[PDB]
DNA sequence: TTAGAGAATTGGAGAGTGTGTTTTTTTTTTTTT
DNA sequence: CACACACTCTCCAATTCTCTAA
């Protein structure tokens, strides 16, 4: 998924009440036009019903524009694209950066030249009417019972710490104050702070990067980024313009986002 | 904004003062009723490319007398005490030299270049403020408010029709006369080094924007600068 | 639109006229034999010149000149009705046969600048430097149409503002029969003629003082659509119109005006006995030629050899592997102030074709390379050339080049590595071709040139760059008394110089449009120093000669690279300019190759080894 | 000018009685037997050749030539008239529109182009010889022309309406719409007499199940560089491709089109504006792209690793420890990229060295570190504001995506492109905002890098960061480093000076007195060889921990424990697998060990 | 008491008139380098 | 420019009112 469009509401039901007798009537939609009445039938005037937008009924619909994936790309291409379209609930269940088999109508729809004429373009437009989305990157007290007994087993303190990144050759004391950083203190109240912050030094090429990356995919509300200035999100907010919109956005940075978890910052 | 007509056109560069009679009128073709206005130029007097002969032989007789050279010297920026050689060397820089072309195409430089440069309250400033008056091709600039587009010659898009132009600095408009920098010191390294071209070959060869041209800043250089 | 109606009677008189000047037979038969050519090397634009048709017809030439439209019209019936009195089949091939215009037009000869609105439907001649064109595109002029229903043919045919016709024309496509019914285009059938506008600006050097130079838009079609290309200076013989617009019902009264072409030449690089009477005559022709290059510039011989094997330059090598060798000779100048690196620049862009000006301040990369603008034709984006893409098969002269910009200079470095430069800009991601000799000039850093410092910082560029260059010479203002006399004596006997036709007293006149003629009117020692338009022709005719390299002068060449190396390891850090590599043999193959060309040998002696060997050391073992 | 009824039933003699001998002089129908195949669905394009029709009417081939697209159309009128005499079976419906067209019949039995399956194209003439883009003038306007040029850019297939078909909501009835337009007037109400006699005010519904789509694809031809004139811009054309010719070629193919150059067609106010002008395209009707036993029995010869290893640059002596080097760059190691960094002096046949290896290897390509001012190491978009529609370009990390990328003057990379080198390095793509959106672009390529100096030639004193002024982050990437030296030598400058001065005076390579593998035959063997998958055998678990351990001792004794990590270990690893690789055995072994470990204590020592 | 023939009023078909449209480079300036 | 939309006016004929016979 590359991109997720804001919620389109979609008309099912035209509301029409007339403007000089306030009679109502409700018209059914014929295939995206509304049959609009000319007439009104309580009185009978004329170009008289007009369209009450907000007693109308509409429902949820979104646009989705998806990348072929990069294990399916041919070598050393540029990625196609397509264009999908949920409606009702399957419009909030896709975030960018998700990897889906979607399963949907093909469709192929007319594209007017310009948006005050009706001559539409011989090539046609398509798109994919979603009917089911898969992800396919994803990856109580049955744990509770394990987890009372295994707190009190001996040496669970060493085992823990063992346990984090069993891919790398061992330094005790690092994984111990690692463990203890993911429990943190107690929050309390005042103002003291039961976040316990963490420094790694070492040459480049050391395992600090691979503990980084490690204890970011286990931890929630966890991140990571770079120091540099290249980095993929930045440690620092910052204002932007919504490229797909226009409108000003406040991006807080990776230390805002992990208000309640671990920020692994590398080339600190 | 003036518009000028058949004989009118032509008849005035820009840096020219000119008092202009015309007509006040709207064009025909922000606000509701605006209408934009200019002028009709119906007449052109320059305030002050042609000697009347009265001027013509007087000025025969000026260069016969046998002391034109003093007389000139003398007549550079009367209101100051002294610096008679600093005068003179003006005078020889407002008349200048002659260009030359050689048989190989090669062009030999005309014009004299001239620095001033150390104490304060010399009246410096004084004799450059004389000589953009007195040139008769003149344009007075500062060092610190210049800049190497500014100077030269500047690229930039046309609002009236998406393309790059060209607009003339300060040696352009000076071509053919003087250009007087005064705070010479002040500006930057960078902006110094666009005049070395105009100084001495007295082109501007500009490559930018896709235009690629070779214009013209035949004009002498006299700077002011302290220690 | 486009349509006008012309009085018979005097367009009678006129067809009658010029086919009495264009039936050449009694006389030399001079437009016989043209319009037998016209036939034979089958074209349809036949250039005539108005000094002929003066000789002939005076008033009828003054009429052609002072009436253009109506005149050319009946120029151009009385050649298709001559060319269908020598060949009938061949006339019907095409819809028009076209007459251009050569010689001495009088007062029309103009540039841009003096081209006033008097000159309106005058044949003019303007003189200029093109700086645009637009993308070739087909314009229709006459369209047949297929009615499948009533099974006829209509055919059509057109004009604008721009297309005068004097026939009866259309502005409208049709889609619809008499009867309503549809119409099919036979687009075999129709004729379309290639389109095209260009912009000529004013000569740089002819503009009055305060001014920037002035355009003029012009227009070609059929043959002319592809004759001047960015860069080139032309003279372009037409007619100068307005074109009458209207905008709803409403006209501004201010019209464009454009020159639609009916002649386009180029002013450059346009028997055999001279030469060839030269090069077996003279004993090293190349130093006579070297010494003869500059003259106003006193000194410099080896700077000045080092020039000539860049005019003349290199063979181009393309083998079998798809592997390149370029041809062109890159030579970088060091000096101190005035020791005439910007002279002899100056005398490359006045003396060699397609000798491109810039400056290290005045440029940017993208003004050297490519820029994106629109087409004000059309308004689509496309590529506009900079100034070393101009200079393809040409030279680059970059005076003050230690004041350009290092993100300016990576564009050098694809062209002077590669004969190209990549960009991916606009609608297009394209290789184009820069194949050109770099002349730079440069001051070391501190502006004058250190004793006490190494020339590796002396020379302010990196290494990378500098291994760009095939020669690197070091110019000192050496203070010694001999060499200051003589230069000294050269120097005023140049300022003492005064051209023939000139009076004592003259002041030097700014330009005008003093070319009178479309060809030159005028028209091997010095008036035994070479002379310039001599040497001009024998560069031309050397620079084609291809040389191939012998095995002697292959053995000498491949000794003295060894010895070399062996000099490099000998040398001290402070004792070279650069050091020797596989780059340096490849400089010495080409200024042999040079020096081969030079001679019109034809083969790479080892007379040229030894100079190019000489070279090779004077520019590396300096301090 | 010609009658185009008796032209066709010319065309269907053609087409009927033409033939041409295949097999043995036996007589065949090349264009009956293929009006059976379209007849029966079997094929779908038609490509009818202007060779074959020379061979009795030149006239006629001179007449499609000239009024191309005419003659198309009367062609296509021909062969639909004809296939009913060629019917012989049912056809197997496959498509929905052939179930929909066989009950269109049937409720018939109970839109000549809709029911018309079938495209016909024009395979060129020889006598028309290929034009350049530049040729194709306003002359050839309406005519069939052959376009050779680089394309540059492809659309994705799309569907172009050619008979849209409706149905009536109140008489159920099918009405059908021809579109030949480039843009078309969708139809409203119900036309037929039944609801006009009645003003029923039935209204029409569009059918993309009844109407008639083909496969378009717009795409972009661009000249021959060496081909251009020498002052001017490369010039460019739009090829229209429509049905089978779609998908024939991609981005930087060499093609060759025959087709119809046609004016583009405007409506609305583009009309009113342009004037006797107009933009052009071409209609392609044709699209043209331009060891087992024998060999084994020369590569059992024990030579064969260092007679590749020397056919991988025979113009260099003494290098053969690079060059072996070099052909684990090109095999690669077990899943796996190999990068490798050469360091020396510039003006050294260091680039050689470069440009061989992207000269051989299948997927390549040779950019240099310095900033281009075209598409980059990364990704760039292009605007094509003709029309304004954003579109991407690969670069050289992405156009090199399943190969080999050569970067020269690897050092002078700006941070920008460092840090995709390190995307790539460390997970094998790049990512880029095509219009602040993002989009991620395969690159899982080996880097053969070559620096310089920062500053005059290299020097043993310093440290390697200080002569490349690179950071380790960079360096440490890579499996081999080497310092690829040039000290002054008189016998070796001679003889490169006589190889280099025979090249030029022959245009030819000297007679080495080897002779090296032929290019073709060493990029089969390395297909061959990296087909194979080898593995590790458990039992050499501890002399490879001894060879690693002994390395490492010998930096930490004799040069001041000079850095090493765990990732040599796995370095050496990949190049004992692609050892293995290239000896085509699936089991890593002593040798196999002994000779990574060799290679890299060996450009060490280079370096030092 | 229904309904049908002649006269007048209202519905709407259609003829006529008017409106709107088809990333890039050089330069400055402050802050950060 | 010229090809679609948007809007007004006019005429034509179809329906309903009025007066008469079945
Ligand atoms: N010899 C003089 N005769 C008359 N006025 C003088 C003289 N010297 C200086 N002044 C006056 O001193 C003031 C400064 O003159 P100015 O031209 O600015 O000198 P300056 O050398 O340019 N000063 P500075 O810009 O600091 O170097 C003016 O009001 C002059 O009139
Ligand atoms: N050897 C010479 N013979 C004749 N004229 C010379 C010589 N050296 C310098 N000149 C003259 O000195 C003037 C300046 O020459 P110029 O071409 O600017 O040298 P330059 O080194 O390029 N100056 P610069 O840009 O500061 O380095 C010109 O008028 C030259 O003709
Ligand atoms: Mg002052
Ligand atoms: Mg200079
Ligand atoms: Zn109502
Ligand atoms: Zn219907």
């Amino acid at each position: 998924v590359i991109r997720t469009s804001q919620l389109i509401p979609e008309m099912q039901e035209a509301f029409f009440q007339c403007q000089v007798c306030a009679h109502t009537t409700r018209v059914e939609m014929d295939r995206g036009r509304i049959a609009e009445p000319s007439v009104c039938g309580r009185c009978h005037t004329t170009h008289s019903m007009a369209l009450i937008h907000n007693r109308s009924l509409f429902s949820d619909k979104q646009m989705i524009k998806l990348q072929e994936s990069p294990e399916d790309m041919p070598a050393g291409q540029t990625p196609h694209t397509v264009i999908l379209f949920a409606h009702n609930d399957l419009v909030d269940k896709v975030q960018p950066g998700d990897r889906v088999n979607v399963t949907g109508i093909y469709r192929a729809v007319p594209i007017r030249v310009n948006p005050r004429v009706s001559n539409v373009k011989s090539v046609y437009k398509t798109h994919i009417d979603v009917i089911h989305y898969r992800k396919t990157d994803a990856k109580s007290e049955k744990r509770v019972e394990l987890l009372k007994e295994l707190s009190r087993k001996p040496d669970i303190y060493e085992r823990l710490a063992s346990a984090l990144a069993p891919s790398i050759y061992e330094h005790e004391d690092i994984k111990k104050g690692i463990l203890l950083q993911l429990f943190g203190g107690t929050r309390k109240d005042g103002k003291f702070r039961a976040e316990i912050n963490i420094l790694l030094c070492g040459d480049p090429g050391t395992s600090k990067s691979q503990l980084l990356q490690y204890v970011y995919n286990l931890v929630p509300r966890g991140q990571y980024t770079s120091g540099k200035g290249s980095s993929a999100v930045g440690l620092t907010a910052y204002v932007m313009k919504d490229p797909e919109t226009r409108q000003l956005v406040l991006q807080t940075g990776a230390l805002v986002l992990s208000d309640n978890g671990i920020c692994c910052i590398d080339e600190f | 904004q003036l518009y000028c007509d058949r004989y009118l056109c032509d008849k005035v560069v820009p840096g020219n003062r000119v008092t202009i009679m015309g007509i006040y009128s709207i064009k025909k073709f922000v606000g509701v009723g605006i209408r934009s206005s200019y002028i009709r130029v119906l007449g052109i007097q320059v305030d002050t490319g042609a000697v009347s002969p009265q001027e013509e032989e007087e000025f025969r007789r000026l260069a016969a007398l046998p002391n034109v050279y003093e007389v000139i010297s003398k007549s550079i920026a009367p209101s100051i005490f002294g610096g008679t050689d600093m005068k003179k060397a003006i005078a020889c820089l407002l008349f200048g030299g002659s260009r030359k072309r050689l048989p190989d195409g090669l062009t030999r430089r005309g014009d004299i270049n001239l620095l001033m440069l150390g104490d304060p309250g010399t009246a410096k400033s004084q004799l450059l403020k004389f000589v953009e008056k007195c040139s008769p091709i003149g344009v007075y600039t500062s060092g610190k408010g210049s800049s190497a587009a500014g100077l030269t010659a500047s690229v930039m898009r046309d609002p009236s029709s998406r393309n790059f132009i060209m607009e003339g600095g300060a040696m352009v408009l000076a071509d053919g006369g003087v250009v007087c920098i005064d705070e010479f010191d002040k500006m930057r390294e960078d902006d110094r080094v666009a005049i070395h071209e105009a100084m001495e070959q007295q082109t501007i060869s500009i490559a930018k924007a896709g235009i690629t041209t070779t214009l013209n800043s035949r004009c002498s250089v006299l700077a002011a600068a302290n220690s | 639109a486009g349509t006008v109606v012309l009085d018979d009677v005097e367009l009678r008189e006129a067809q009658r006229d010029y086919l009495d000047f264009l039936d050449d037979e009694e006389d030399q038969g001079i437009y016989q034999s043209k319009v037998r050519e016209l036939i034979s090397d089958n074209q349809y634009r036949l250039i005539v010149n108005v000094n002929d048709l003066r000789r002939k017809n005076e008033k009828r030439a003054n009429r052609l000149l002072n009436n253009a439209f109506e005149e050319l019209v009946a120029f151009q019936r009385a050649l298709k009705d001559f060319v269908a009195s020598i060949d009938a089949t061949y006339a019907k091939q095409y819809e028009e046969f076209y007459v251009g215009l050569e010689g001495s037009f009088g007062s029309k000869h103009v540039s841009p600048r003096t081209l006033t609105s008097c000159f309106l439907s005058c044949v003019v001649c303007v003189e200029g430097i093109v700086t645009k064109c637009s993308l070739v595109r087909p314009k229709v002029v006459r369209s047949v149409h297929y009615c499948p229903a009533t099974k006829k043919t209509i055919e059509r045919r057109y004009s604008d503002l721009t297309t005068l016709v004097a026939f009866p024309s259309s502005s409208v496509y049709p889609t619809k029969d008499e009867e309503n019914n549809p119409l099919e285009t036979e687009y075999g059938l129709s004729v379309y003629k290639d389109h095209q506008t260009i912009t000529i600006q004013e000569m740089p050097e002819k503009a009055p003082a305060g001014q920037l130079p002035r355009s003029v838009d012009v227009i070609l079609d059929d043959d002319l659509v592809d004759k001047a290309k960015p860069g080139d200076r032309v003279q372009v013989v037409g007619t100068y119109r307005c074109l009458p617009g209207k905008k709803g019902g409403y006209t501004s009264g201010t019209f464009r005006t454009v020159l639609i072409a009916c002649n386009v030449k180029q002013m450059s690089k346009d028997i055999a006995k001279i030469k060839k009477f030269s090069k077996t005559r003279s004993k090293d022709i190349f130093d006579q030629l070297a010494k003869s290059l500059a003259p106003s510039i006193h000194g410099h011989d080896y700077v000045k050899k080092a020039i000539l094997c860049l005019l003349l330059g290199g063979v181009e090598r393309d083998l079998e592997n798809g592997s390149h060798i370029r041809g062109d000779i890159n030579i970088l100048l060091i000096g101190d102030p005035s020791v005439a690196k910007s002279q002899l620049l100056r005398y490359v862009l006045c003396t060699a074709p397609r000798a491109i000006p810039t400056t290290g301040r005045g440029s940017s990369g993208v003004g050297l390379t490519a820029a994106v603008t629109t087409d004000q034709e059309t308004g689509e984006r496309r590529l506009e050339a900079g100034a070393m893409v101009l200079a393809d098969r040409g030279v680059v002269c970059i005076d003050e080049f230690d004041k350009m910009s290092d993100m300016d200079r990576t564009a050098i470095h694809e062209v002077m590595e590669q004969g190209r430069v990549t960009i991916a800009k606009a609608g297009i991601h394209a290789r184009l071709n820069a194949r050109c000799s770099v002349l730079a000039a440069a001051n070391p850093v501190y502006g004058r040139y250190d004793q006490y410092k190494t020339p590796m910082e002396n020379i302010g560029l990196q290494d990378s760059l500098l291994s760009r260059f095939d020669l690197l010479f070091i110019m000192l203002d050496q203070m010694d008394p001999e060499q200051d006399r003589e230069i000294s004596d050269h120097v005023l006997r140049m300022h003492r110089y005064r051209a023939p036709g000139e009076q004592d007293g003259d002041a030097m006149p700014l330009g005008s449009a003093v070319d009178i003629l479309a060809t030159d009117d005028p028209n091997l020692h010095g008036t035994k120093m070479v002379s310039a338009a001599f040497m001009k022709k024998y560069i031309h005719v050397a620079k084609i000669i291809k040389p191939v390299l012998t095995q002697e002068s292959a053995t000498y060449i491949a000794e003295e690279y060894s010895r070399l190396r062996s000099q490099d390891s000998m040398s001290s850090d402070t004792a070279r300019t650069s050091p020797v590599t596989a780059r340096t043999l490849e400089t010495l193959i080409r200024l042999a190759t040079a020096h081969a060309k030079a001679r019109m040998s034809k083969t790479v002696d080892l007379q040229d080894a030894e100079e190019a060997v000489e070279l090779v050391q004077y520019a590396y073992f300096k301090k | 000018l010609k009658d185009y009824a008796l032209e066709k039933e010319k065309v269907k003699k053609f087409l009927q009685e033409f033939y041409q001998d295949d097999e043995l002089g036996k007589k065949q129908f090349k264009y009956g037997n293929q009006l059976v195949r379209l007849a029966h669905r079997e094929q779908v394009a038609l490509y009818v050749d202007l060779d074959d029709v020379a061979e009795d009417d030149p006239e006629l081939v001179d007449s499609i030539c000239e009024n191309a697209r005419r003659y198309a159309k009367l062609f296509a009128d021909a062969v639909q008239e004809l296939l009913p005499q060629y019917k012989e079976r049912e056809v197997v419906n496959k498509d929905v529109l052939d179930v929909y067209i066989e009950h269109r019949l049937m409720m018939e039995q109970r839109p000549a182009e809709l029911m018309r399956r079938f495209e016909l194209y024009f395979q060129g003439p020889s006598s028309n010889k290929p034009r350049v883009i530049r040729e194709v003038r306003a002359d050839s306007v309406g005519k069939l022309v052959t376009v050779r040029g680089i394309v540059t850019r492809v659309s994705e297939v799309k569907p172009k309406m050619v008979v849209a078909t409706y149905t009536c909501d109140q008489c159920g009835a099918e009405t059908y719409q021809p579109i030949q337009s480039p843009t078309f007037m969708p139809l409203i109400m119900c036309p037929s007499q039944e609801c006009q006699t009645n003003r029923s005010g039935g209204r029409l519904y569009l059918q993309t199940r009844g109407s008639r789509f083909i496969k378009f694809q717009e795409m972009k031809m661009q000249e021959h560089s060496d081909q251009v004139p020498v002052g001017n811009i490369p010039r460019s054309i739009t090829v229209l491709v429509e049905g089978e010719n779609t998908r024939i070629a991609q981005p930087g193919d060499h093609v060759s089109v025959t087709g119809i150059f046609l004016p583009i067609l405007r409506t609305g106010f583009r009309q009113v504006v342009q004037g006797l002008l107009s933009e052009t395209y071409l209609e392609a009707h044709r699209i043209v792209k331009m060891l087992t036993r024998e060999e084994l029995r020369q590569i059992a010869e024990e030579d064969f690793y260092e007679k590749l290893a020397a056919s991988i640059a025979p113009e260099i002596y003494g290098h053969e420890d690079v060059k072996k080097a070099l052909l684990l760059l090109l095999v690669g190691g077990v899943d796996g990229n190999i990068n490798i960094c050469l360091m020396g002096d510039p003006g050294v046949a260091k680039s050689q060295l470069l440009s061989y290896i992207d000269r051989l290897a299948p997927r390549s390509q040779y950019t240099t570190g310095r900033g281009s001012s075209g598409v980059g190491l990364t990704a760039a978009v292009l605007r094509d504001s003709v029309s304004g529609e954003l579109t991407l370009e690969g670069g050289a990390l992405v156009l090199a995506d399943q190969g080999v990328c050569c970067i020269d003057e690897f050092d002078k990379m700006a941070e920008a492109d460092r840090t995709a080198i390190h995307e790539v390095m460390e997970q094998q793509t790049i990512s880029i905002a095509k219009a602040g959106i993002l989009t991620t672009l395969n690159a899982r390529c080996s880097i053969l890098a070559a620096a310089n100096p920062a500053y005059g030639r290299y020097n043993p004193r310093r440290s390697l960061e200080q002569n490349i002024q690179l950071p380790a982050a960079l360096l440490s990437r890579f499996d081999l480093l080497w310092l690829i030296q040039d000290r002054p030598d008189r016998d070796n400058d001679l003889r490169l000076a006589q190889h280099i001065t025979y090249v030029h005076q022959h245009s030819r390579q000297p007679p080495s007195q080897f002779e090296p593998l032929d290019m073709k035959l060493m990029r089969r063997y390395i297909a061959m060889c990296r087909e194979k998958q080898p593995m590790v055998p458990e039992s050499l678990a501890d002399y490879i921990t001894a060879a690693y351990v002994e390395m490492r001792r010998e930096a930490w004794a004799s040069k001041d424990a000079t850095y090493t990590s765990a990732r040599t270990l796995l370095a050496i690893l990949r190049l004992s697998t692609a050892l293995a690789r290239l000896r085509m055995v699936d089991v890593v072994e002593k040798e196999d060990v002994n000779e990574a470990i060799r290679l890299m204590e060996m450009s060490k020592d280079s370096l030092l």
